[PDB]
This record gives C-alpha cells, structure tokens and sequence, in this order.
RNA sequence: CAACGUUGAGUUUGGAACCCUGAACAGACUGCCGGUGAUAAGCCGGAGGAAGGUGAGGAUGACGUCAAGUCAUCAUGCCCCUUAUGCCCUGGGCGACACACGUGCUACAAUGGCCGGGACAAAGGGUCGCGAUCCCGCGAGGGUGAGCUAACCCCAAAAACCCGUCCUCAGUUCGGAUUGCAGGCUGCAACUCGCCUGCAUGAAGCCGGAAUCGCUAGUAAUCGCCGGUCAGCCAUACGGCGGUGAAUU
C-alpha cells in the first residue's frame, strides 16, 4: 500500500511496514496499530476499512516533510543564535559533550 | 626484590596486635585517630623529657586497649630509670595531657609502664642505641659490631642488621648488612621482631632494620 | 514546576536598570544564569575568563544559559 | 496436586526419616530422601522433567545412579534443593541419591565405584585475581 | 600536602557547621513550599550563604598525610599508610587476606 | 625524508627535550641511510631523545639516544647511545642500527643452510 | 607440555543413542558451553535426516566419518636448511578429530536457514561422499601423495 | 543489542530500568504487541 | 537476655563467653548456648607502592566474629553476676533485654 | 525441619533428627600392596579413601640487576623564592582537534533479534543510610513511609536457560552512532562539561591486510549481580561473586 503519507510500506507485517515512514519508530507504530486500529496481519492483506483508518490516524502525526523542515528550522534558528551547539553545527562537531581528540568519525565523515 | 614486614606477615598466627580494641565501622575511624593521637603525645613528652637529662630512652612500644569505661596505655620500655626517677612521675604527668588530647566524656585514661626485661633482645631499643652511635660519627662498622655483640650478650638466637643511606657522609649512597646465627624470615613458626628506624644526619637521611629471631 | 536558574546579583542589577530604563554595560560572572525575558534589549558583557565579551539579548535568547554566548576556547586551525 | 503427595508420603519432615542422603557441588545443596515403591521423582515439589527442563544431561545424571543398579521402578525419591544453577543441583541429585543408596544396603559400592558416582566434585570456580581480565585471562598486550 | 589546603579544608568545616541547620530549613522551605515566584527570593535565601557553606563544597583528605586522592573512608586514611600501619599492627582486626 | 621507505613508520620523540628543524633532517638523514638499504624488512622506527647534564641537571652534557626497530618478521632491535652531542648520538644509534640489520639480514636471508 | 604428557579423560556417552561419536559432535558444535542449545540443533538434525531418508541415521554417522576421515595427512618440518612438507601419518583419535571438524566447518559455512538443516544437509551428502567435506580430505590426500617423495621415514 | 537504551536488553547493561524494562507487573510497559490471529 | 558477643580475634571471643556461660551456670539460671552468628569478613584491596604501578595490590580484610549467649531466666543473682563479669577489651558486649 | 493458616504474617507450637553457621578435632604420610630399580632416592601400576603423589587456588619474591620508578602521598641533604616561586576568592583550564599510537565496550545477525508466560545463585553493601506498602506519572521519578544498627528488614529484577507467538536472509524486527524536541534527579550552580526518561533520527558496519595477543579444567568462551571511590557522575574502568561450560597437547 503505497497510500501512506507518499510511502510505501511492502509486504510484512503492518507494524514494521508503518515504520518505513520518516515520523514513526517503534512506539507510534505499535501504539496506533494495537490501540486504535486493533488490527495486525501483513500489509496487502490490508481490507479497505482498515487501511482508511490507518491513514487518517497517521495524517494527524508529523511525517517526513514536516518533520524534516522541523528539525530544520531548529537547527537553522540555533545557528542564527550563535550560541555553542551552533557554533559546532555550523563547524560540523560533536555538541553533546563528547570529545574531539579521538573519534568524532561519524560526524567529522562529512 | 622486596620482602614483607615480617610483622605483617604473622598476625593472628605469632603475633599479636597493639591496639586491642574493636569499634563498629563508622567509629573506627575517629578511634584510630584517638590512638594516634595519644601515641604521638606519648612519644613527643618522653622524648623531650628524657633527651634533656641526657640518657637513652627505649621506648619499645605502645599497647592501647580500648573499654567502654577506661581506656588504658600499656608502655614497654627498656630503661624507665628516666621516666619514673623524676619527680613528676611519668604515670602522672602523662595521665593529664593523654587525658587532656583523647576526651573526658565517658571516658578516662590509665597508664601502665612495664618493664622488658632484656632491653637488647628487642631491635626497636638496639637501632635506637645504634642511631645515637651514628649520630655521634661514630664509624658504622663499630656501631654495627657492638649493636652483634650487646645482643649476643643479651640472649638472641639470631639477627640480621641493615643500614641503608649516605653512609660516612660518602657521596654516593650504599646498603651495608650484617647477618648473625639464623634467620628464616620464610617461616611463619618462628618468631621474629623486625623494626626500621629512621635518623637524620648531616648528610641527610640514613636508614635501619632489625630482624630478630628468637625461636619456634 | 522547578525554578530556572538566574544569579541574585544579577536579577537585582537588570531589576534596578529596568526600572530606570537606560541601556548600560552589564559585566557578569554568571554564565549559569538563565535568560528572563525581562531582560532584552540589554548588553550583558560575559566573562570568558580573561575579557568580557558584550553580548545583545535578543527575543531568541530567552530559555537558554548565559555562558553559551562567551566562546571560552580560542582556536583557529593547525 | 504434587505438595499432598510429597506431604502425605513423608511425615517426618526432611530429617527424620531412615533413608537420606545430602549431595553438594558448586555453589547448589540438594538434601535427597528415598522411599520404597513406584518411581517419581520430585524436587522441590515439582517434576523432574519440569523443574531439570527436560534437557537429556541433566536429567540423565539424576537417574544414572539407579541405572547401575536397575531399582529405577523399586525405588521413589523427594529432594529439596537450593543454591546454584540446575546443573550443579542435578550433579548434587546425582550423588545424594549415591550416598542413600550406601545408606541402605552396603553392596552396591562395587557397582558405585566403578562408575564413580561416590566422589564429591571439588572443582569450584576459580577466584579473580588481581591484574587480571578474568582468572587466568591477561589483558591484551603489546609487546609495542 | 600544602599546609594551606588542610587549613581551608578546616574552615570549610566550620562555616557547614555555622549554617547547618539554615540549610536545612531553607531547602525543607523551598522543597515543601510552592508558587514559583516566592521561590525566587527563597533561592535567593540560599544563595547568600558563603559558597564553602555548601556539603558539596567539602572534600575528605587523609588525616594523617592529607593526600586529597585515593581515601578509603572506614580508615579516613590513604592507601599507602594504611598499609604501613597495617603491618605494625596499630590496625585492629587487620589481616592480609587470601580466600 | 623518503619514499621508498614511505612503508615504514618513523617517531620521533623528544622525552625531556625540544625538537628543532635540524634535528628533524639529521634524524631523517642518519636514520635514513641505517634503514634505507635493508627497507624491505624494516617497519618501524621509534627514537627517543633524552639530554641531560649541564644546566638541566647533575653530571656531565649528556645526550642520549635510543632508538627501537622492528621488521616485518622479527622484532626487538634495541640501540641505546650516550655521547656529548644530538648529532654524535644519532651518528652512534646509526652506527649500531645497521650493524644489528645486517646481522638479520645476514642470519635469515642468507638461505644459510642451517642443517639441525 | 615440555614435561608431561596427557592422562585419558572419560569418554561420555550421549543420553538418548548412548554413543561416544554423537557426544563428540555435540561437544565440537558447542559454543559459549550451552549444551541446552546443541543437544537441540543436533537432534532435529537426526529428525531431519530420518524425514529425508529411512535408513537408521545411526549408521549415516558411520558412513559420513568414514568417508571424511583423513588416513594421511603433511606437515611442515625443517630438515637440512630446507622447507619440506612431510606426510605423516595420522592417528585414530586425530582422524575422528579432523573428520567432525571439516565436517562442522562446511556445515556453518552452507546457504541455509537453521543449523539442524546445514547440519543434515552435510551428513546426507558426506555419507554418500557428495560434498566439501570428502573433497577436502581428498585434496588434503593430493597433497600428501605429490609430496609422498620427501618422506624418508618411508 | 546491548547499546540500545530502547530495549530491555540495552537498559539492563545500562542499569537504567526505564519503560522498556520495569520494576515490577504493575509499571506499564510500552504500547502491547499482543494481537496476532493466525487460523489453520 | 539476650547478649551479642563480637570481637575480632576468637580465643578472646570464646574466652569470653567461657566467662559469661560459666558465671550464668553457677547462679543457676538456663542458657540457651553461645550460638555462632556468620563471620562478616570485610575485604579491601590498595595500592601497594606510592606510584604508577597498578598491579601491585594489597589485601586485607577484616574479620568480625558474633556469638549469641541466651539465658533464659533472670534471677538477681544471673543479672548481678552477669552485670559484674570481666569481659576482655578486645571483646563487645550487647546486652537485648 | 515439620505444622496451623496468611501473603503482613505470627514469635504460634514441637524436633536438633536434614541443612547451615563456626569452634574444637580427625584425615593424605609414597602410609599399605604389587611391579620395577645398584640395597638408594625415586619412577609405572593397584587397593582403600571425599580426596594420591606440591589434592586445588592464595599470601609468600634470596644474594643481586636495571646509577629502573617515585623529592606531587610521607620523610629528608643541599640549593633557590620570600609585598612573591607563598596565601584568599570568582571565572576559565586539565573535557581543545588535521592526525598518529595503545587499552576497552558494542557490533555486522538466525548457535540469532522481539514479545509473553514460567525456574535456579553467590558474595556483598545499608541510621545524615538502604528504603518495602500504597497512591499520582507512558516514563525516569514524585507523595507516603513499614522493617532494619542487620543469618531477622531493604537494595533485589539475577541474566544466560526453557515452554509458546512473530520475523526464515534483507544494510532488515540486524546494528545502533549522530542529532532535534520534550522532560526527570543530584546539587547554591549541569552553557563550556553530569547522569537518567519519553517521542523522533537511524551513520558506519556482511567477521576485517601485513602482523599480533590470551588461554591446559571449572580454565577459555559466554551471562549477569555487588562493592569501593561517591551530593551527582564520564564505570564500558578497577576489585570481587556466582550461572552455563568446551576443544587440544
Ligand atoms: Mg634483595
Ligand atoms: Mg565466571
Ligand atoms: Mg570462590
Ligand atoms: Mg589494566
Ligand atoms: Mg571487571
Ligand atoms: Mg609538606
Ligand atoms: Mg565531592
Ligand atoms: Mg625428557
Ligand atoms: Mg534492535
Ligand atoms: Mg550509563
Ligand atoms: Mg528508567
Ligand atoms: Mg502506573
Ligand atoms: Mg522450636
Ligand atoms: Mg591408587
Ligand atoms: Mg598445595
Ligand atoms: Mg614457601
Ligand atoms: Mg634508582
Ligand atoms: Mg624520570
Ligand atoms: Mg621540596
Ligand atoms: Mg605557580
Ligand atoms: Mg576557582
Ligand atoms: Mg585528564
Ligand atoms: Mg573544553
Ligand atoms: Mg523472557
Ligand atoms: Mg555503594
Ligand atoms: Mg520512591
Ligand atoms: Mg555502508
Ligand atoms: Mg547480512
Ligand atoms: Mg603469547
Ligand atoms: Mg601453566
Ligand atoms: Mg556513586
Ligand atoms: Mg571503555
């Protein structure tokens, strides 16, 4: 079902299907699967009913566009600030007090 | 390489302990500040006291046993010609000011001097006697060999005496050792009395330990 | 529910220069202290640990620490 | 269902009664009463296959001792055990329920000690020692 | 070590005894006491007394040298004399331990 | 320094000195002849600078030099020199670095028939 | 192991067939000392094995390490200044070694899903000779029949 | 996977109980996973 | 009463209770035995020299020995010759009533 | 150990018979037998025995070497500073960052990962403390506070293992870095620089070149638990404790 929010989850069960798009981990997924669907089988064995449902349910949580833009924003604005994180944002270094002198090679990739 | 105090070794086995008390776990500490405490009174006035009417104090160690009531100081000591002689007896005047440093609540001091009888069967008094020599440049072979002979003398079955440092003011620092009779410092039977002794020299620092045998 | 944090000295100092509407040098130690929206528009020079360093509060500011403003490592290359 | 049983079996408590033996191995304590008729065997007032998992060893060192025999239908036994894992409390099984049968009737030590079920297992874990990874496991070393 | 570590470890000693109780009632005021902004002069009660006031401020040193490392605290002693005495037996109950 | 030695790696390590440009170019120099013939076994090259004596410290100017190889194959080769100057003191680790090499080089590739 | 050579160890056997040979796989496929786990993966090996064909797996065992079972394998030594390799002839205990060894090895090494599939997979065709494991003892007989000309002590 | 703060497993190197790995019956876990109906 | 002996050393210990058992069995009061409580052995380990070397360690421990000493029934000649006992220094002394 | 009944149990009974505790004592000495060996020390075997040839681990480190390490634990000769090279304070710094070298944790998956329900430890620590029960929170945590100066009470959930249900080959339900948002706690103060939670993010990485390290049995491997330092911690470290348990000479 490609319907969700631009994406397409393929084939497998529904829950780590959901969790194909950019917005849902682990909790949302199970959370709106168990809770208010109630339903859990593979993804094309998906009926029409249900599927609306799952939809709509997912239309009222961030996915990727606006979250991407999101955290965008945030990272933009702490940038514009000039406060540290940003400065190491901009610098493209480790902000969570972790230290430089060994492996930053992660975030030093790019 | 490096060997154990010989002390340290036997404990619970040949050897006794010094401070006999027992004190639950947060009051240990504060306990064991009190005997040093009073241990390093009990040092500062006999030596004073002593070293003033010119004579050599042994002081051979101190027992302390801790009582809920009176807690009470055990002197071993060698010549207490020095410390009973004066007018001031040593049990007094050491009564007030051990009395004055440790507390009076709950608690009060007894002091008890007792005499060891042959005062060069213990190292302690030897490298104290040897100390004076060697303060007094007095050559270090000399010293070690009437140290042997004083000892031999007094009873002992064996010894080993080093002295470590800057010896005869000589530049360049050395070890000089002399081992007497039999010496295990393997066995855990035999009874051993090790002490090290620390003086200061015009060439500064110089060091000696004493093990003694005295049987199984 | 838990307080934010600002220096007492401080909050008395903006108080009694708030209150007497001029804008003037603030010098600080404090690089604890939270930004409180009662303070905008102010110059607050941050001890870097040798200079002050004037700063302008501005509308952003508030909800983060002081000291984040005063870069206290100097480094430029290898 | 199995606490009436072991209950209305044994009166006596864990003590009392004519047959007993105590095996012991690592850290585990299994106390071993064994009683005439059926076969069954509880420990800790559950199955053998329950409480054992059911995995082959295990349950195969507890009924070895009965195999050199062949008393597997003659004989019924009840242990409490503590202390461990399962494996050790088995091994413990294993030699309580030897010294038992010592207990009873002298002539199986023949059998017994040709198999070697009589020896209490002194191999016990190995302290750590200082410098040390493990026990005898030393860091990784750079000769440079 | 130095002298004057010990001593200002003295005197902190001190002023935490002056002011005690002080901080205790003060935290148990702004622990237990809510709206916000009489929160504020009650941290800013708490923040008058001396910075060597604060528990947090005290640092245990060895009593006999002072090494401020390496105190293991039933003996408020350091490592190294600790050993010592335990082998001129001055430590009750000591005993090297193999198990 | 070079590049048919760019295989192997070489430290340079003041302990209680400075190090100049100078020394950097004579280390790279006198080490440089030492490995450069035997390279192919060579892997790397640890010198350790101490000085000593003069206004540093008591006894005579001291200048010591260790220096520390391994090949691919065998390790531990140890040269330890004491002379007046840096350069003499390399001028000697040199001196004994090639001597001990060619001792190998000797001993293992000389498709020595060794018949035990 | 200069000094002392090595006294025998108990030989178990395995608690259902009550086979040495069963208990050394079980001992060799062991990792992180579960046996809990082996026992299981081995015997839904024989079940997969008596599924595939009818005849007693107990002798596929047989069938399957003497067919891996290495008579003769080389070794290094250094005699004269010069490198030879040397065939020496294995023992018994080494040869049953060797065989659950190449055995196991091939047996991780399969495209499968479980290891009781890989396992019976390799059993079925080491017993009729069809796989690495036959063809690894036999490369390991190449080998020491090219160089059968530099044993001396033949 | 021990380094994972977000499983049971990752919480208990951690020793960090959190919402993955609770302190008795009571604590509620994570949204369940209970549902699945396979029939044949 | 109930008193809880714990020392360090044992002959002083067991000596001790010998005292106490025997001046509580000669006024004729009941005693319910000197119970051995677990040894609780505390184990510390530091640095044996004064610098770098980190594998050099020194082990001690402490070892504290309890007993347990029962008497039933509490005459005023138990309670008095019990009450009066010279107990060792080394040695100490709970008394649950 | 058994019972009465309860999950709070009791101190409510008997037993000292099992276990455990910790004190005394016995036991292992090539002591016995056979075979070997100049008779000798011993060496191969056998019996009994829980244990057999230092039964297993630990403390133990000779004369000395390296003018090894340490004047920053402590002590000290001599030299030097003494309105400063000493002392009080608030901020920094020891936590920087192109890289290089070493010790470790987690990994790359089905001998596996997730979920649910069941079972078995040891040793430790704990009155400025450990904190059950109950109540509020998805959650760290918050309110309440029994019991316990500890074979009594608490930390306390042992985890691997097993019975089931999902994935059965993927850069995935692998692996989890990095980073945002919202919070919790300690503490006068958490930006530089604490730890922990919830939602989101989802990098590298398909067992690793030359080379090299650890290990001879309760060992390796693998699973967790506790301690000390300690207001809180950078602990994956260090010191311990137990669970499962090999291959080889
Ligand atoms: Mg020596
Ligand atoms: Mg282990
Ligand atoms: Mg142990
Ligand atoms: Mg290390
Ligand atoms: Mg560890
Ligand atoms: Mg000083
Ligand atoms: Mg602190
Ligand atoms: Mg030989
Ligand atoms: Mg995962
Ligand atoms: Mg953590
Ligand atoms: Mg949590
Ligand atoms: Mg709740
Ligand atoms: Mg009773
Ligand atoms: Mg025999
Ligand atoms: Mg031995
Ligand atoms: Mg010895
Ligand atoms: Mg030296
Ligand atoms: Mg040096
Ligand atoms: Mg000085
Ligand atoms: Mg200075
Ligand atoms: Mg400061
Ligand atoms: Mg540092
Ligand atoms: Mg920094
Ligand atoms: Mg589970
Ligand atoms: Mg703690
Ligand atoms: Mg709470
Ligand atoms: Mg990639
Ligand atoms: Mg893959
Ligand atoms: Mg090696
Ligand atoms: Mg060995
Ligand atoms: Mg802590
Ligand atoms: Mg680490």
């Amino acid at each position: 079902v490609r319907v969700g929010n631009v994406e397409i989850p393929n084939n497998k069960r529904v829950e780590y299907s959901l969790q194909y798009i950019h917005g849902i981990g682990r909790s949302r997924a199970r959370q709106i699967l168990c809770d208010l669907t109630l339903e859990n089988k593979l993804t094309k064995e998906l009926s029409e009913d249900e599927l609306l449902q799952v939809r709509d349910e997912v239309t009222k949580y961030m996915i990727e566009g606006d979250l991407r833009r999101f955290n965008a924003i945030a990272i933009r604005r702490l940038k514009e600030i000039q406060c540290y994180r940003g400065v190491r944002h901009i610098q493209g270094l480790p902000c969570r007090g972790q230290r430089t002198k060994n492996n930053c090679r992660t975030l030093k990739r790019g | 390489g490096q060997k154990i105090n010989p002390l340290g070794f036997r404990l619970g086995t040949t050897q006794s302990h010094y401070s006999l008390w027992f004190s639950q776990p947060k009051n240990y500490a504060e306990g064991l500040q009190e005997d040093q405490k009073i241990r390093d009174c009990i040092k500062n006035y006999v030596q004073k006291n002593t070293k003033t009417s010119s004579g050599v104090e042994g002081i051979a160690r101190i027992e302390i046993q801790k009582r809920i009531d009176l807690i009470q100081v055990i002197i071993h000591m060698g010549f207490p010609k020095l410390l009973i002689e004066n007018r001031p007896q040593g049990v007094e005047d050491l009564k007030i000011n051990v009395q004055k440093e440790l507390n009076c609540v709950n608690r009060k001091l007894n002091i008890a001097i007792t005499r060891i009888a042959k005062p060069y069967g213990d190292p302690n008094i030897l490298a104290e006697f040897i100390a004076g020599q060697l303060k007094s440049r007095v050559s270090f072979r000399k010293a070690m060999k009437k140290a042997i002979e004083l000892t031999e003398q007094a009873d002992t079955k064996g010894i080993q005496i080093q002295i470590a440092g800057r010896i005869d003011g000589k530049e360049i620092a050395r070890i000089e050792w002399i081992r007497e009779g039999r010496v295990p410092l393997q066995t855990i039977r035999a009874k051993i009395d090790y002490c090290a002794y620390t003086v200061r020299t015009i060439y500064g620092v110089l060091g000696i330990k004493i093990w003694i045998f005295m049987g199984e | 529910k838990k307080n934010p944090f600002v220096a007492n000295h401080l909050l008395r100092k903006i108080e009694k220069l708030n209150k007497k509407a001029e804008k003037e040098i603030i010098v600080t130690w404090s690089r604890a202290s939270t930004i409180i929206p009662t303070m905008i528009g102010h110059t607050i020079a941050i001890h870097n640990g040798r200079e002050h360093l004037p700063i302008y509060i501005t509308d952003r500011m508030v909800g983060h620490k002081l000291g984040e403003f005063a870069p206290t490592l100097n480094f430029r290359g290898h | 269902d199995l606490e009436k049983f072991v209950k209305s079996r044994l009166p006596g408590g864990f003590a009392a009664q004519t047959v007993i033996g105590t095996g012991r191995r690592k850290c585990a304590i299994a106390r071993v009463v064994l009683q005439e008729g059926t076969g069954k065997f509880i420990i800790n007032y559950r199955d053998a296959k329950e409480y054992l998992q059911g995995n082959p060893l295990w349950l195969q060192y507890v009924k070895t001792p009965l195999a050199t025999l062949g008393y597997e239908t003659n004989y019924d036994v009840f242990v409490k055990a503590h202390g461990g894992g399962l494996s050790g409390q088995a091994q413990a099984i294993s030699l309580g329920v030897a010294r038992a049968l010592l207990k009873v009737s002298a002539s199986h030590r023949a059998p017994l000690k040709q198999e070697g079920l009589l020896t209490r297992d002194s191999r016990i874990v190995e302290r750590k020692k200082p410098g040390l990874k493990k026990a005898r496991k030393a860091p990784q070393f750079s000769k440079r | 070590a130095r002298k004057s570590l010990i001593q200002r470890e003295k005197k902190r000693r001190n002023l935490e005894q002056k002011y005690h109780l002080i901080r205790r009632s003060s935290k148990q005021e702004i622990r237990k006491v809510t709206s916000l902004s009489d929160k504020w002069e009650i941290h800013g009660k708490l923040q008058s007394p001396p910075r060597n006031s604060a528990p947090a401020r005290l640092h245990r040193r060895c009593f006999l040298t002072g090494r401020p490392r390496a105190n293991i605290r039933d003996f408020g002693l350091s490592g190294h004399i600790l050993r010592e005495m335990v082998h001129t037996c001055l430590l009750p109950g000591a005993t090297r331990s193999s198990w | 320094w070079d590049g048919p030695l760019s295989s192997v790696k070489l430290i340079l390590q003041g302990r209680n000195l400075e190090v100049s440009d100078n020394v950097r170019s004579h280390v790279e120099d006198k080490v440089g002849k030492s490995v450069a013939k035997h390279s192919h076994l060579v892997r790397e090259v640890d010198v350790r600078l101490s000085a000593r004596g003069g206004d540093l410290s008591k006894g005579p100017k001291l200048r010591r030099c260790e220096v520390t190889l391994f090949t691919k194959r065998h390790g531990v080769i140890r040269a330890e020199e004491d002379a007046e100057s840096l350069y003499s003191s390399i001028d000697l680790v040199s001196s004994i670095i090639q001597r001990k090499l060619r001792k190998i080089k000797d001993k293992v590739s000389d498709h020595g028939r060794h018949m035990k | 192991s200069r000094r002392g050579t090595v006294e025998e160890k108990t030989a178990k056997s395995d608690p259902i067939y009550r086979n040495r040979l069963v208990n050394m796989l079980v001992n060799r496929i062991l990792k992180h000392g579960k046996k809990s786990l082996a026992y299981q993966i081995l015997y839904r090996a024989v079940k997969k094995i008596q599924q595939k064909t009818e005849t007693n797996p107990l002798s596929v065992l047989r069938q399957a390490i003497r067919g891996v079972t290495p008579d003769i394998a080389v070794k290094a030594r250094r005699v004269g200044g010069s490198t030879h390799q040397v065939p020496i002839e294995i023992g018994s205990t080494q040869g049953k070694a060797l065989a659950i060894r190449w055995l196991l090895g091939a047996a991780r090494k399969r495209p499968g899903r479980n290891m009781a599939f890989k396992l019976s997979s390799e059993l079925v065709d080491a017993a009729k000779g069809s796989g690495d494991a036959v063809r690894k003892k036999e490369e390991t007989h190449r080998m020491a029949e090219a160089n059968r000309a530099f044993a001396h002590f033949r | 996977g021990r380094g994972d703060r977000k499983t049971a497993k990752g919480k208990r190197f951690n020793h960090s109980f959190g919402n993955a790995r609770p302190k008795n019956k009571n604590k509620g876990r994570g949204p369940p996973k209970a549902p699945i109906f396979p029939k044949g | 009463i109930r008193i809880k002996l714990r020392s360090y050393w044992v002959p002083l210990i067991e000596d001790s209770c010998k005292q106490i058992m025997d001046a509580a069995r000669t006024t004729n009061a009941k005693i319910m035995g000197p119970v051995p409580l677990p040894t609780k052995k505390r184990i510390y380990c530091v640095l044996k020299s004064p610098h770098v070397h980190k594998d050099a360690r020194f082990h001690f421990e402490i070892r504290t020995h309890q007993r347990l000493i029962d008497i039933l029934y509490p005459t005023a000649q138990t309670i008095d010759s019990l009450m009066q006992l010279d107990l060792p220094a080394g040695v100490d002394v709970e008394v649950k009533l």
